[PDB]
C-alpha cells in the first residue's frame, strides 16, 4: 500500500438550514439570512424630524382648529404624521367633511404649513362674529374651531357678506370652509334673520354653491344641525371670493403648503418616544442592513422590501454532510 | 446530489479542512494533512457572492404599499385598493421565496460540481501513475513527497516525470 | 466473451407529454395533469345553502319589492345571488337608483337580511297612502313597489311629513327611499297639492336632501316622470329621521343584515338545479382536487386557483425512449 | 440530455424493469434478468414528489378576481379594474406555465444524472474487475454468480476478494 | 508518439456580452439582443391613418367649437388624437366641463364622429340665439362655440325654451349642453329677464338638473359669470328632452360615433410629419421585430411588449474563450 | 463551468473551427485539420432556438398601460392607477431580466455540457485503443488514417477491429 492524495470537501458544527425544489430542510456549512423579522417597537423621529401626533385629534379636528386640538395651533415641519383609528376630537359641532380622504392624501406630500391669518375677523364689520356653540365649549362658555369663523346677524341684520383673498403667499394654500345647515327655522331666524339663504365660493376654476338645509336631525354632540366643510386648494396668483346671505362658516386662516415631500399618516394608538430610525412602521422601528423584511407593510422612510414571508435564508455554504 | 460527489463517491465532509470549501488530504512518508484548493474555492466564492447580489438586485424596485383612506360610499374603490395592494404583495412574496429555493438547489449543486471538476482535474493529470480508489482517494504507484504533492495540489503535476518508475511498480 | 451487469432505465407504453424550456412535445413514462378543464354545467347549492335566485328580477327589483318579484317579498339565507344580464324587473315605475353598484358590493359581505316593518304605513295619519302607478300595475289596476309607501294629499292637504325610525334591530340596517321628480304641474298639484317641495334624510351622519324636479321627459312604461332612489345603511342604535313637504316615497320597511360572509352575485341567464358543490362558477360547477382550472376566473367557494392555461402537465417520470 | 446517459450511452429504455425507475440486468451462468435498484429509485421518487407540492405550494396566495360592477360615469375605474384582474392573472398564468416548463427540463435532467450517478457508482466499485463496454453494461473478468451479483446492486461488491482471479485473467 | 484525435469548441472575434446568475460580463460567441431602444423622433400615420392634430385645442375646445379651433368643424377618421399638455384653447367663455376625464377616457375607443344638426338654431323661434361675448371673440367682435347656442331674451321675455331630438341616427350619439352661471343681477336680467330659473335635461335614463348661480369670481379671459358643461352619450331611439327658464347653452349638433376601434389620445407638443410607422410613442415611431422595447410605456399601435430594462441579452453561442 | 469542459480540461477554443460550435482536430501521417460535429451542433442550435422562443413567448401577453386622465379630485384615484401601471411594469420587467439571466446560465452550461457528452462519447468508444491526454486529446495505440478518423468522428468507430494491433503496441 502506497502514498495516498485524497480530493473532499468542508464540513462544520454549523446547523443552518435552508430549502430547495427538490428538498426541504438541508443542513449547509454556511448560510444568509436575508430576511429582517425584528423592531424597536417604538414610534421614533425620521432621519431626526419628528412625525405630528395628532393625539386624540383628527385631521379635521387640527386644520379647522377644534379647541382640544390647541397644541396644534401652530406646529413644526414633520415627517410623518400619526393619527388614532377614531379620534374624539374632530367636528365638535357635528357635521361632513367634503372629499375629506382627498385631502388627506394631499398631506402625503406635505410636510410642513405656514398658516396665515387671510380674512382677518375684525374685517366682518357688518356681521357679528363671537357666535359659538356648546358643542365646542370651553371652560363651560361655548366656543367654536379656532381657524373659522361663525357670521350671524348683527343689529338684527344679515347683509351679503363678501370677502375675497388673493393667494400672493408663494405657494399654492390649503383653505376651509363651511355652510351651516340648521335644526330648526327658530335657529335659522335667530343667528341669521334671512331665510332662503346661501354660501357661493368661486375661484377661477372653482364654482361651488350651497343652500342651507333646515331639517331635524339626531343630536350628535348636543347638535341637531350640522356644520358641511368644504376645500379647495388655491392656486398661486388666484383669487377666492365668498359671498353669502347667511349661514356662511367662513375660515380665517389658510394654509400655506411650506414644505413638499415623502411623507404619510400612520395609524397608531401610540406615542412619540425618544428614538431616531431611517425606518418606521407602525408596530416599530427598523435598523437594519437587510434587503427584506417582514414587520408591516406600511413603512415611511429609506426602508428593505416588505414580503409576507417568514423565513428567507439563502444557501451560500455546501451540504454539511456527518464525517466519517 | 446532481454531480454525484458531495455525499456521494466521496461520502462524508471534512472536519478538519477549516480554511475552504473544497481540496486534499495527503499521505506519505513525510506525514498526512488537510490543505484547501485556493483556486477552486476562491472561484466558487467569487460565483456565490455574486449570486446573492443578483437574487436582491432583482427585486429592488418591487412594490411598495402606500396608505390611503376611502368613504363608507366607495367601498369598491376601497376593495381595489386592496386587492392591488395585496395582489403585488403576493406576487413579489411568490418572487422572492421561488427564487431562493430555486437558486438555493442550484447552489448546492454548484458545490457539487466544483467537488467532481477538482477530482476529475487531479485524476486526469495524475492518470495511470495512481490507482482510483473510487471513495475520492488516490494511491500513488511511486513515493509522492511533499513537493511532488504540492505539484498535483497546484495543478502542476510532472506525469511523465514518474511515468517509467510509476509502470513498473505497477507490472511487477 | 464473460458475465455482464447492465445500468439501465424504465421505458413503458406511455404517450404523456410535457413541454421544457429546451424541447417541447417530449414523451415521458409518467406525468402530472394539474389543470383542471371540466365542470358539470349547472348552477348548484354551494355547501348545501342554495342561491338566491332573482329570476327577471334586479337587485333594485328585489329590494323595492316591484310586484313582479312577490316570490322574493321573504327569502332565506342564500350562498350567493343569481343576476340576470338584463332583468327584465327592476324600476317597474322608471327613476334611478344612487350609488347601486356600490349596494351590489354590499351585497359579496351579505348573506341574509331579516325584513323589519320599521315604518308602519297605517301611523301616517295625515297623509294618503294608497297611491300607486299603472308603471307598477297588478291585475289591471295601478299599485306599487311592495316596500315602499307613496305619500300624496288627503282631504286635498299635505302637511310636512316626518317619521323616524331608531335601529334597536341589533345589527346595521340597509334602508331606501325615493323622491319623486314629476312630469309636469298638473301631477305635482292633484299627488301633493304643495309646490317648491323638498324630502330631507338625517341621521348622524347622512343628511341628504332633495328637491323634486318637475321637467318632461321620455316616457319609459309609460311615465315622463321619474322616482330617484337612495339608501343609507343605519347603524346600531342611530336614528334616520324624514321630513318632506311633498314627493317622498317612504320606506315600510328596513333590511336588517342578519348573516355575513363571503357571498357574490354571479351573472347567468340559468336556473338552479338540484345539485351539490364546493366551488361555483357562472358556466358550472367545479369538482376536483387539482391545485388550477381554466373554467372561469369569477368562482365563489372552496376552489382552484384560476389561469388562462391551455395544458398545466408536470413531467415527474423520465423520457420514455423506445427499447433497443 | 444533460448527463448524457438517458437517450445516451446508454441508448433506450427497459420495458422488462417495471418495478423502478432504474436499475440492472444481468446476464451469468445461473440465468439473466431485470431488477430495479431500489435506493436510487426511492431517492427519486422523493425528490419529485418534494418539487411537485413545491410548485403548487407557491401558487396558493395567487390572485383572484372579485365581482364588482361600475356605472356608465366609471368607464375608467372599470377599465382600471379590469386592466388590474387581468394583469394578475396574466401574472399567474406567466408563473405557473414558466415554473412548469423551468421544473420540467430540470425533471428530465435529474433523472438523467440520477442513471448517470447509478452507473458511475457501480463502475467505481468494480475497477479493473470488469471491460467498460461503452452501452451502459460491464463486462466481468471473474464468474460472478447471482450472490456476487447482488453484491454489486446492493453496493457491497468486494474488490479485494476478485482482485487476483480478475487480474490473471485480464492479462492471460 | 502516434496519431492522435482532439474534441473541442468553437471560438471567434465576438466582444458581445451577457450577464448570468452567478457571473456578470460574459463574453460569448454568439448573443440576441431582444430589446429595441431606438425609434425615430417623430409623430407618423398609423397604418396609413393619421392622427387628429388638436394643435392649441383641447378637447373641450374642439368638441364645444372654440372659434380658434375652426379647422376642426368637420375631421375624418383618426388613429390616434395629439393633445398638447396645457392647450390654449379651450373654454374660450371660462367654466367647466363635468365627467371631462371620462369624456376623454372614451374617446379612446372612438375613431371617427359624424357631426349632426340636431337643433337647427333657426328652430328656437321665441328665443335671440346670436348671443356671443369678447371671451370668445372673432375679429374683434363677440362670438360664440360654433356648436352651441346661447339663448337670451327677444321682445324683452323668455318663455320656456323646450327642445327635444330623437337619436334616429343609427349610432349612440355624444350631446354637450351647458348652463349660464352669471357673475350678477344686472346681467341675468339683461340675458334672460327671468329670475329663479332653471336648466333641465332629461332622457330615458338621465335626469339632471340646474338652478344657475349669481356670484362674484375672479375673471377669466375677462369674465366672472362661468358656463357649466355636461354630457350624455344619447342611446339610439331615445330622446334627450331639454327645458329651460334662462340660462341654457342649447346644443346645435351631437356628435354620433361612426366609427369604434382602439385608439388613444397621446399628449405631445409635437406636429404629425410624413411618416408611416405600426407603432407610435409620444417620443418616436417604433419600427422593429424585437419583441421588447424601452422607448416608452403609452404606445398605439402593433407594438413589442415595454419593459424597464436598459439591456437585454441573449447569450445564444458558448463562452468565448482565448486561445492557447 | 458546471461540467468542467469548456474553459476547463479543455482549456480554450478553436478560432479555427469555423462550421459549428463542437467538434474534432485530428493529426495523423495523412495531415491535420479541424472538423464541425454536425450531429452534436445541430442539436445543440434546436434547443437554442427553442428557448430564445418559449423565453420570448412567455412574455407576451404582457401588461399594457393604457393612456387614462383624473381630475385635481381624484388624486388618490390618479395615485391608485399610476401604482398600478407601475406595478405591473415592474413585475413585468423583473420576469423578463431574471428569465434572461436564469437561462443564460443555463445556455452556457448547455454548451459545456454538449463538449463533455461528446468527449464521453468518443473516449466510451476508443476505449483503451488510445491514450487520454487530459487536454481533451486521445493519441492512438494504433495508426489511425482519414477513413478511421472519419468513422470516430461519426460514431462509427470498430474496437474489435483495431483491438490485436492496439494491446500489442500498447504493451510491447
Ligand atoms: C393677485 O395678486 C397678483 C400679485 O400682486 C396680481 O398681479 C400680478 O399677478 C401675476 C400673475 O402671474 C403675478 O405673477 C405678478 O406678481 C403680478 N404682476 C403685476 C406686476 O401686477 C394679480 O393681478 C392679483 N389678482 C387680481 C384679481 O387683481
Ligand atoms: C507548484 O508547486 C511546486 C511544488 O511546491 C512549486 O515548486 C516550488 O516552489 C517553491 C517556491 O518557489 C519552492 O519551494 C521551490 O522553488 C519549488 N520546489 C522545489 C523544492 O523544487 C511551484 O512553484 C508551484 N508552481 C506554480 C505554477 O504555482
Ligand atoms: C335609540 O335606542 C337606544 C336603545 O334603546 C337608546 O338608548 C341607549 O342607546 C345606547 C347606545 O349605545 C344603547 O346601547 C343602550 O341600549 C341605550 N341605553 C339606555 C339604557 O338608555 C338611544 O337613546 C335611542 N336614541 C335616541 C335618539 O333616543
Ligand atoms: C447485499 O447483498 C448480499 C448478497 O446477496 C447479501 O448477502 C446475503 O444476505 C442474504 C440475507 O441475509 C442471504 O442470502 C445471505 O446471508 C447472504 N448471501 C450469502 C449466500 O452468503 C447482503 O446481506 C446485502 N448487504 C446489505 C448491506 O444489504
Ligand atoms: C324615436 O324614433 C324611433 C324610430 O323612428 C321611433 O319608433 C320606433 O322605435 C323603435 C325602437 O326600437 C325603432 O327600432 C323603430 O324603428 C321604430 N318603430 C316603428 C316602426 O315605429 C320611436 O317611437 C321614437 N320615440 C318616440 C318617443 O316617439
Ligand atoms: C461513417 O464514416 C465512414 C468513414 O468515412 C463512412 O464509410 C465510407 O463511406 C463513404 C461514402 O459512402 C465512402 O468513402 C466509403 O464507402 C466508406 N469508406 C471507405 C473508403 O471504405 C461511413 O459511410 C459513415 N457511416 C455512417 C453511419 O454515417
Ligand atoms: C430538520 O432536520 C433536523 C435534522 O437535521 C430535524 O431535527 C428536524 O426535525 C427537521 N425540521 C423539520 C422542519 O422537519
Ligand atoms: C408530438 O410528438 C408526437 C410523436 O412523439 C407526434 O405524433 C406529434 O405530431 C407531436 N405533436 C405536436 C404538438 O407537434
Ligand atoms: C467587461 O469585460 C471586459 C473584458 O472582457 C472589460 O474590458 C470591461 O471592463 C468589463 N465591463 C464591465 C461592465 O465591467
Amino acid at each position: 500500500p502506497g502514498d495516498q492524495i485524497c480530493i473532499g470537501y468542508h464540513a462544520n458544527n454549523s446547523t443552518e438550514k435552508v430549502d430547495t425544489i427538490l428538498e426541504r430542510n438541508v443542513t449547509v456549512t454556511h448560510a444568509k439570512d436575508i430576511l429582517e423579522k425584528t423592531h424597536n417597537g417604538k414610534l421614533c423621529k425620521l432621519n431626526g424630524i419628528p412625525p405630528l401626533e395628532l393625539g386624540d385629534c383628527s385631521i379635521a379636528g387640527w386644520l379647522l382648529g377644534n379647541p382640544e386640538c390647541d397644541r396644534l395651533l401652530s406646529v413644526p415641519e414633520w415627517s410623518y404624521i400619526m393619527e388614532k383609528e377614531n379620534p374624539r376630537d374632530g367636528l365638535c359641532y357635528p357635521g361632513s367633511f367634503n372629499d375629506y380622504e382627498e385631502l388627506k392624501h394631499l398631506l402625503s406630500s406635505v410636510k410642513h404649513f405656514e398658516k396665515v391669518k387671510i380674512l382677518p375677523k375684525d374685517r366682518w364689520t357688518q356681521h357679528t362674529t363671537t357666535g359659538g356653540s356648546r358643542a365646542c365649549a370651553v371652560s363651560g362658555n361655548p366656543s367654536f374651531f379656532r381657524n373659522m369663523v361663525w357670521l350671524t346677524e348683527k343689529g338684527s341684520n344679515y347683509p351679503v357678506a363678501k370677502g375675497s383673498y388673493n393667494n400672493t403667499s408663494g405657494e399654492q394654500m390649503l383653505i376651509i370652509w363651511g355652510v351651516h345647515h340648521p335644526n330648526d327655522e327658530t335657529e335659522q331666524r335667530t343667528l341669521y334673520q334671512n331665510v332662503g339663504t346661501y354660501v357661493s365660493v368661486g375661484t377661477s376654476t372653482l364654482n361651488k354653491r350651497s343652500t342651507p338645509e333646515i331639517a331635524t336631525r339626531p343630536k350628535v354632540n348636543g347638535q341637531g344641525g350640522r356644520m358641511e366643510f368644504s376645500w379647495t386648494l388655491l392656486d398661486m396668483w388666484d383669487t377666492i371670493n365668498f359671498e353669502s346671505t347667511g349661514n356662511l362658516i367662513a375660515p380665517e386662516y389658510g394654509f400655506k403648503i411650506s414644505k413638499r415631500g415623502s411623507s404619510g399618516i400612520m395609524k397608531t394608538e401610540g406615542t412619540l418616544e425618544n428614538c431616531e430610525t431611517k425606518c418606521q412602521t407602525p408596530l416599530g422601528a427598523i435598523n437594519t442592513t437587510l434587503p427584506f423584511h417582514n414587520v408591516h407593510p406600511l413603512t415611511i422612510g429609506e426602508c428593505p422590501k416588505y414580503v409576507k414571508s417568514e423565513k428567507l435564508v439563502l444557501a451560500t455554504g455546501l451540504r454539511n454532510v456527518p464525517q466519517i | 446530489g446532481l454531480f454525484g460527489a458531495i455525499a456521494g463517491f466521496i461520502e462524508g465532509g471534512w472536519q478538519g479542512m477549516v480554511d475552504g470549501w473544497y481540496g486534499y488530504h495527503h499521505s506519505n512518508d513525510q506525514g498526512s494533512g488537510y490543505a484547501a484548493d485556493k483556486e477552486s474555492t476562491q472561484k466558487a466564492f467569487d460565483g456565490i457572492t455574486n449570486k446573492v447580489n443578483s437574487v436582491i438586485e432583482k427585486m429592488n424596485t418591487q412594490f411598495e404599499a402606500v396608505g390611503k383612506e376611502f368613504s363608507n360610499l366607495e367601498r369598491r374603490l376601497e376593495n381595489l385598493n386592496k386587492k392591488m395592494e395585496d395582489g403585488f404583495l403576493d406576487v413579489w412574496t411568490y418572487n422572492a421565496e421561488l427564487l431562493v429555493l430555486m437558486e438555493n438547489e442550484r447552489t448546492l449543486d454548484f458545490h457539487d460540481s466544483n467537488v467532481k471538476n477538482l477530482y476529475d482535474k487531479v485524476r486526469m493529470q495524475l492518470r495511470d501513475n495512481v490507482k482510483e480508489l473510487g471513495n475520492g482517494c488516490f494511491e500513488f504507484y511511486h513515493k509522492c513527497d511533499d513537493e511532488c504533492m504540492n505539484s498535483v495540489k497546484n495543478g502542476t503535476y510532472d506525469y511523465p516525470k514518474y511515468e517509467e518508475e510509476s509502470k513498473l511498480n505497477r507490472n511487477e
